[PDB]
């Protein structure tokens, strides 16, 4: 019963990592997209930008 | 007068180069330009003010 059990606790766990990688990967290109809108923020604060550029 | 004319001249071109010069549309000795912000800066609150005169 253990060893039949074990085996399938395992499959588990393996499917959990599964889960918590796929999500980790949207957050890796969520990052990024906020990253990068902080840039384009700080070229917005930039005094020479007028109306229209902003 | 004649001198005068000259002066008249003059100081309508002084008059033009102030209500002309101008960076991609945005005018600068005309007196709009004011007060800007240079973000200058990795992170907020880091800009230095530039103040453009009429």
């Amino acid at each position: 019963v253990q060893s039949r059990g074990l085996d399938v606790a395992v499959r588990n766990a393996n499917d959990g990592i599964s889960i918590a990688q796929t999500a980790e990967g949207a957050m890796n290109e969520t990052t990024n997209i906020l990253q990068r809108m902080r840039d384009l923020s700080l070229q917005s604060a930039n005094g020479s930008n007028s109306k229209s550029e902003r | 007068v004649a001198i005068q004319e000259e002066i008249t001249a003059l100081n309508d071109e002084l008059n033009r180069i102030a209500e002309t010069t101008s960076f991609g549309g945005n005018k600068l000795l005309n007196g709009t330009f004011s007060t800007k912000s240079f973000q200058i800066g990795a992170d907020n609150g880091e800009a230095v003010m530039l103040t453009l005169k009429d």
